[PDB]
RNA sequence: UGGUAAUCUUGUGAAACUCCGUCGUGCUGGGGAUAGAGCAUUGUAAUUAUUGCUCUUCAACGAGGAAUUCCUAGUAAGCGCAA
RNA sequence: AAUAGUGGUGCUAGCAUUUGCUGGUUAUCCACUUCUUAGAGGGACUAUCGGUUUCAAGCCGAUGGAAGUUUGAGGCAAUAACA
């Protein structure tokens, strides 16, 4: 195509909720480095971000790093269907949310520990597997 | 005086060329309109079963076969001509059918 | 030469010298080059070729094996493991993408650069494939010419796979540099420097 | 069904005949099956 | 280099633990009166050209 | 000096045609084109962000050209892939139907292809005087 | 009426019927010109019957062939079986035999399997 | 991130014999698409004398 | 709706392969092995997931020591997905 | 040979058009079997030449030929301790 030569300004470390991104890659591959979001999930949000689909970290506008979590923290606000989510129709509140990197471990232990010890709403013979053979 | 159709689907190929000959024989001694005996692709049946009553031994199998041949003739004649001759061409193992389909 | 027309609109460029006695769509067979006296008999099948792909019937007597073309033989050897058994169409794409990259590397005839190359790589001497009856030794022996050409081509081929395994460069980039390395006596390519040391210990053992 | 010869399994459900295959090899003749190849 | 340009005349038989080598009768082109055998390995027939190095030291027969 | 549909390129003829259709913009493009892929067997929505909807809609007209009729079950069993199952062996692809149901209906609005009495949707003289005529407009792309 | 004949060529259960007519010279592979066959590398295999005798004898011909069966590779071999033997039926019904044999010798000097199809059918396994 | 894509390529192009993706990846910073876009820019520049090209590879030499 | 059978499903538009692209050699977009949230169907009944589609998670695994092989020229191997 | 197929005559749409190349379908009708299917037969015997051998049984080349590895692959064939 052509030779575009920008003045570096590229961040080897990012800060999106304790996620430090080696941003010399495609931005849809940049978000996949966090947990809870993969290329089947991160595909549409950059298409929702309405940017170029080939950029690196050295050329991103500074509002967009706020924007990408803003669409993330408001998932159903900007036309995300029900079949595009992780956590769905919860046993505690029934609502539907998605998860970031450092909190997939949230709604994980407490939701298994009831099946581990309390003989919960369904977990009474699902009670030894992650306890005796897979603890 | 109606166009008819006869089928015969048997499994003794020697005993199907005598019948299909005398069908076209007595029709042509009365010289009706006809079209020749169209011979269809035959059908074979098969079942693989291994060759032991118990299970203890080496393994390869059988393969059984059964062959079905089928051919059919169309015809037109007055009904008095045909209703006698279809009752004198009987033979065991052989099936005969009459179809008068004139839609 | 007088491009006639039909009801089919036919392109001229398939008719210019192709209707003339030049046969292959970019090269010819006028260039006949003999280096060894062994290769005079069977390797240069003097017949035309256009695509280097036909259904040869040579595998039912061991000397009709000789009459297949050389270019057909090297494509056959490209089926190497359990991923390319039967991908002949992939192979001819590789080969017709290698003579182009030969002739642009400062030379004169892309079919020449392999027929001289196999003159070097037909091993003049040999070990024996025997132990000896306990004393695992190696005795005096020589090689038949029709056996000589067989292992000559094949050791050139197998070096290219690891030469193009897991590195950025492609197959056609390997086959370019390998054959011009094989064209001269350099012993810098793996296609050469494993047949040499075979012959050197064969100069010992005997 | 269990037909005869210590079998309720390996039945030949195909072609609508329903024979235990231990007791098919001895009955396949008179049905009109024969081996040829 | 000391070449030895040779031509096979008569085929005799295979010999070896497996018969993997064959003893033939070969002729030298540059001296057409050189009757000599050679333990050639490979598919062999009449009228072949044989590169060779050691023109005299050769096993006349094998076990 | 006059051609049919049958004597042009295959891949290139779609490209010149859909780019003209890219200038048209007369397509009911639904909202969920960003999310829903072509089938289940594929892994990703395509690298084309926009023109893929022009791509499939062009070639489905290209396939009813030689044919008599097309239903919907046929182009389900058509679309070029192999279903991965993971560690288990493969199986053939079957394509989704909602993304083909409307795009077949999206050409009745522009007079191309309509229902035969035999039971499939086919071209009539609407396309047979125009779709060939704009296939005749691809003859300018031959030079 | 018009000089017209039929030939056919097979390879590995893939047929290729041929219709020969007389005209300006159109060579139609299943309703398309011959210069568009999708194995682009094997495009010159079909050119081989035409590019052996010169482009002369075809302002009085018309060729329409159609195929069934086989894969994407055998059908390239099937069409040039019927086409090459399709030309000789003119020269074995209308034009003389000295014109026949000169191209008969020209074909079979170059390819025995341009006139006579192969005989290498498959084989049943673990039976 | 301004000069390394500016001097070794815009000036030192015609030094070689031919051009492929092999020469362009000799720098460990010029990645796959970066080496790909090099010829994609240079074909507009007319230095490339093309020989053959398809989707897997091209055969390109300089002017 | 069509199909008791060359008529209908069914040309069983199978896959590898085939062009045009994107990708760039790092165990990365190779490889998805344990998993949690969900929607469906089949029967009297699927928890100890009978199976199937969603999104997540991506963990052993860089060609294999000593040893040792149902498969023969349209053969050996890949590629099927019919009963 | 409307339970296969082409070849026309048509109704009929494109048609660059201008002779033309693609369509059109029940029944527009007639004429056809090459391809297709199934009955009846034919065809290969190692044929014909050249070597080789006790000149014997045969084995190697050769050109012809749809076919020249028992022409390719199978089915079928009873002496015996697995109580």
């Amino acid at each position: 195509s052509l030779v575009v030569q920008e003045q570096g300004s590229f961040q080897h470390i990012l800060r999106l909720l304790n996620t430090n991104v080696d941003g010399n890659i495609k931005i849809v591959y940049a978000l996949t480095t966090i947990k809870g979001v993969g290329r089947r999930y991160s595909n549409l949000v950059c298409k929702k971000a309405d940017v170029d689909l080939h950029k690196r970290a050295g050329e991103l506008t500074q509002e967009e790093l706020e924007r990408i979590v803003q669409i993330m923290q408001n998932p159903t606000h900007y036309k995300i269907p029900a079949w595009f989510l992780n956590r769905q129709n919860d046993i505690t509140d029934g609502k539907d949310y998605h998860t970031l990197a450092n909190n997939v471990e949230s709604k994980l232990r407490d939701d298994l520990e009831r099946l581990k010890k309390i003989r919960a709403h369904r977990g009474i013979r699902h009670f030894w597997g992650l306890r005796v053979r897979g603890q | 005086i109606i166009k008819i159709r006869i089928t015969l689907t048997s499994t003794k190929v020697k005993q199907l060329e005598n019948v299909s000959s005398n069908i076209v024989k007595n029709a042509e001694q009365h010289n009706l309109v006809k079209k020749g005996p169209v011979r269809l692709p035959t059908k074979v049946l098969k079942i693989s079963t291994r060759k032991t009553p118990n299970g203890e031994g080496s393994k390869t199998w059988e393969t059984y076969e059964m062959r079905i041949h089928k051919r059919y003739i169309d015809l037109e004649a007055p009904v008095q001509i045909v209703k006698r001759i279809t009752q004198i061409t009987i033979e065991p193992g052989v099936d005969v059918e009459v179809v008068v389909a004139s839609n | 030469f007088t491009p006639v027309v039909l009801a089919t609109p036919i392109p001229e460029e398939v008719q210019q010298a192709q209707t003339e006695i030049k046969l292959f769509n970019k090269w010819s067979f006028e260039e006949v080059e003999v280096k060894d006296a062994s290769l005079v008999d069977y390797v240069q099948v003097r017949q035309p070729i256009f695509v280097a792909h036909t259904a040869g019937r040579y595998a039912n007597k061991r000397f009709r094996k000789a009459q297949c073309p050389i270019i057909e033989r090297l494509t056959n050897s490209l089926m190497m493991n359990g991923r390319n058994n039967g991908k002949k169409l992939k192979a001819v794409r590789i080969i017709k993408h290698t003579l182009d990259i030969i002739n642009v590397l400062t030379d004169q005839n892309p079919i020449q650069v392999v027929v001289d190359a196999i003159t070097n790589t037909g091993p003049r001497e040999d070990t024996t494939r025997v132990g000896g009856g306990g004393a695992a030794r190696r005795q005096a022996v020589d090689v038949s010419p029709l056996r000589r050409v067989n292992q000559a081509i094949a050791l050139l081929t197998i070096g290219a796979r690891e030469a193009a395994f897991r590195n950025i460069k492609t197959i056609a980039e390997t086959l370019a540099e390998e054959l011009i390395n094989a064209a001269k006596g350099s012993s810098t390519s793996y296609a050469i420097k494993k047949k040499d040391e075979l012959e050197r210990v064969a100069k010992s053992n005997r | 069904q269990c037909r005869v010869c210590s079998s309720h399994t390996g039945l030949i459900r195909k072609y609508g005949l329903n024979i235990c295959r231990q007791c098919f090899r001895e009955k396949a003749n008179d049905i009109g099956f024969n081996k040829f190849r | 280099t000391p070449v030895t340009l040779a031509k096979v005349i008569k085929v005799l038989g295979r010999t070896g633990s497996r018969g993997g080598v064959t003893q033939v009768r070969v002729e030298f082109l540059e001296d057409t009166s050189r009757t000599i055998v050679r333990n050639v390995k490979g598919p062999v027939r009449e009228n072949d050209i044989l590169v060779l190095m050691e023109s005299e030291r050769e096993a006349r027969r094998l076990r | 000096p006059g051609v049919s549909v049958r004597d042009v390129a295959a891949q290139d003829f779609i490209n010149a045609y859909a780019s003209f259709l890219q200038r048209q913009g007369k397509l009911e493009v639904p909202g969920y084109v960003d999310i829903v892929k072509t089938s289940s067997g594929n892994e990703m929505p395509p690298q084309d962000a926009e023109g893929w909807f022009y791509k499939r809609a062009a070639s489905v007209a290209r396939h009813i050209y030689m044919r008599k009729q097309v239903g919907v079950g046929k182009l389900n069993k058509l679309y070029g892939g192999a279903k991965s199952r993971g560690v288990r062996p493969y199986k053939h692809i079957d394509a989704s139907g909602s993304i083909n149901r409307k795009v077949l209906q999206a050409l009745e609005k522009i007079g191309i292809v309509e229902i035969s009495p035999k039971g499939g949707r086919r071209i009539s003289e609407n396309g047979q005087r125009d779709l060939d005529r704009i296939a005749a407009q691809t003859l300018e792309e031959d030079e | 009426a018009v000089p017209s004949v039929q030939t056919f060529g097979k390879k590995k259960s893939a047929t290729a019927v041929a219709h020969v007519k007389a005209g300006k010279g159109l060579i139609k592979v299943n309703g398309s010109p011959i210069t568009l066959v999708e194995p682009e590398i094997l495009r010159f295999k079909v050119y081989e019957p035409l590019l052996l005798v010169g482009l002369d004898k075809f302002s009085n011909i018309d060729i329409r062939v159609r195929v069934t069966g086989g894969g994407h590779v055998s059908q390239v071999y099937a069409i040039r079986q019927a086409i090459a033997k399709g030309l000789v039926a003119y020269h074995q019904k209308y034009v003389d035999e000295q014109s026949k044999n000169e191209l008969k010798k020209a074909f079979t000097s170059y390819d025995r399997t341009l006139l006579i199809a192969d005989s290498r059918r498959p084989e049943p396994k673990k039976f | 991130l301004d000069q390394e894509k500016y001097d070794r390529i815009l000036k030192e192009v015609p030094t070689y014999r031919y051009v492929s993706v092999s020469v362009l990846v000799d720098r460990l910073k010029i990645g796959g698409s970066l080496a790909r876009i090099a010829l994609r820019h240079l074909e507009k520049e007319g230095i490339i004398k093309p020989i053959s090209k398809h989707s897997k590879q091209a055969i390109y030499t300089r002017a």
